[PDB]
């Protein structure tokens, strides 16, 4: 009932700045702290998902918990001095934070009016490098859908596969697929992951060699990296299946530089139409030409050296489209491989299988 | 636009 | 009336950037969002303008080229051009209506405006003419540029005083709550004169100011202000009304004198404008025998209190202040001490660089 | 706030 513990500030920042990710109702606007045995505990919460990071108390300290307003607390911790030791304590309905000659006294809520995610139970678990969950996100979330009417397309599937994790992330015009060998034998498993959730997941990591654990419940995900825990719900509902959206046989083969072909797109996209972004491709021996027009009847013309050995055709596509997939691409050389005028194609690094993209095109 | 699925 | 001209990507971008600088806003006459293109003789110019002010550029043609004008879209010219390779030769040209825009084998065709129809600021005479370093003119704009009113009645403070008296030049700017000050020596003797520069044009040539070694020439007239640098040229109409003179402004006897590190000073007023109120950003400062104790609260009865170790001997006394406007004089003295001249709980504060009287800062307090 | 002129 009289919380009270003793902190160095740089062992309070970081995990004050991570806890706040699901934030932006009252309590909602909260953090819980919770002193227990040597252990601080803070939690953020959207409902939707929740982030969890633990602080170790080397100095004498009082179990207890409380809730206090993320924003004001972190800005006060983030503006005391390098160096300074933040002494926390629960007065009343009131926290107060002394450092040096500062004294800061904080509004509170309960900490049992703080919202929690329902108990659960974890199906499947794995470790990866964070290195290896950034690659696999980076790949793919742009393709996710923002509030498309299919629920489902607002979030990005999770598939672990043999030894493999997969994403898969598409708003039913475009896909992108990436995945990856983890070095473990793994059930079949998928899940949506939210939208929100996968941005969140994706600021918890640092990059770092702190590996990240997985647990995958029916209705939940969890990942342990560090000191920090995260935990969303899962969305609901019947995700596209990428071996069947694949284009089965794109015989038509082009080949180039992935920034030659990005510049190009993107000087062509200046003078499309900014509501239809259509641009017009038309491949022809060792040549690609792009052509973009819009209402004022301005033109863009790009004419480029490329491979391609395979039947004059003409194609069309929103140039959003295609510059986002050769923005996530970031490499040498780019395959394209088409099929006809009305058919998806197929884009891809030209020395690495690992990650696959597949666009609609327009009717121009 | 066409759809992909 | 068939423009044309070549010239290297990284000879326009700079240039492209810098006349686009007034453009923005709620584009209402459609010409506005073009930038005006006129080749003769070696040179190539490029003019931005809102009305109130104009940017000018000229790019030396080393390649042959063929006189004439035309405006063009700004925003998708630049795009075009930022787009192309690094080392990348521009082909322009006038063809009908359209202007083309060729590189290697990438094409643009841009519709245009006539170049008749581009507007001008009518044709004006200097009264005053001075050359100056550009990081004088950049450090007299920064110490007060963030003390200017924004869309105040009274239009005259929705920009900057520039005024000429002896061997300096000086700036003021203030919004009726506070006032900043700064002058600087110029090395040569000059006539007193004093002009109002629009805050949109006080914003476009301190952007124009790269702080290079290219010198900057000021010229003022009765109704517009130029300045000159290196192959730019920036002018603006100016603000006709009455400023407020600095002299009136600035506490007669500020007899309490307080010291204390400016850094030290920052960060405990930034700490406690977290728990102040988010409208009103008041502050309680209480001093006393070498101490400042700065107190917020808001309407959540929330409460910050800082206790500092400073110099003061002065009698005990209560002040309050916005805070934003205290933290924005300190921003802006970047120094080790500062040094705060009071009066009493009612009248403005005095705050200027302990080792420094260049700038002068003066605040009104608000009522406890 | 008090008005300084």
């Amino acid at each position: 009932s009289h919380m009270k513990f003793t902190v160095e500030r740089e062992h309070l920042l970081k995990p004050l700045q991570q806890v706040s990710g699901p934030l932006g109702l009252p309590i909602l606007g909260n953090l819980l702290l919770q002193v227990a045995d040597g252990t601080l505990s803070l939690t953020g919460t959207d409902l939707e998902m929740e982030m969890v990071a633990r602080v170790a108390l080397v100095q004498p300290h009082e179990p207890g918990a409380t809730t206090v307003p993320a924003r004001k607390f972190f800005d006060i911790c983030r503006g005391l001095p390098e160096g300074a030791e933040i002494a926390v304590q629960l007065e009343g309905e009131r926290m107060l934070v002394r450092s040096g000659r500062s004294r800061f006294s904080l509004s509170t809520l309960p900490a049992a009016d703080f919202p929690n995610l329902d108990d659960w139970q974890s199906e499947v678990e794995f470790t990866l490098p964070q290195a290896t969950m950034k690659r696999l996100i980076e790949a793919t979330q742009f393709s996710m859908a923002h509030q498309d009417v299919r629920y489902y397309l607002n979030g990005m599937l999770f598939e672990t596969e043999g030894e493999e994790l997969r994403t898969v992330a598409t708003d039913g015009h475009r896909l992108a697929v990436c995945s990856m060998p983890i070095g473990q034998s793994l059930p079949s498993h998928s899940v949506i992951v939210p939208r929100k959730g996968v941005i969140e997941l994706m600021r918890m990591l640092d990059g770092g060699d702190n590996p990240l654990r997985v647990q995958i419940g029916s209705n939940n995900i969890r990942a342990h990296v560090g000191d920090f825990i995260f935990t969303s719900k899962l969305v609901d509902g019947r995700f596209p299946d990428y071996r069947r959206v694949l284009p089965k046989n794109p015989d038509k083969h082009l080949e180039a530089g992935c920034d030659l072909l990005k510049q190009a797109f993107a000087r062509a996209a200046i003078l499309s139409n900014e509501k239809f972004r259509g641009v017009r491709l038309y491949v022809s021996e060792n040549q690609l030409k792009i052509t973009a027009n819009n209402p004022e009847q301005e033109e863009a013309e790009e004419i480029l050296d490329v491979t391609y050995s395979g039947a004059e055709m003409e194609i069309g596509f929103n140039v959003s489209y295609v510059l986002d997939v050769l923005n996530a691409l970031k490499c040498e050389n780019v395959r394209m491989m088409l099929t006809d005028s009305v058919s998806s194609v197929q884009i891809e690094d030209a020395a690495s299988q690992s990650a696959a993209y597949v666009v609609m095109p327009m009717r121009l | 636009q066409a759809d992909l699925f």
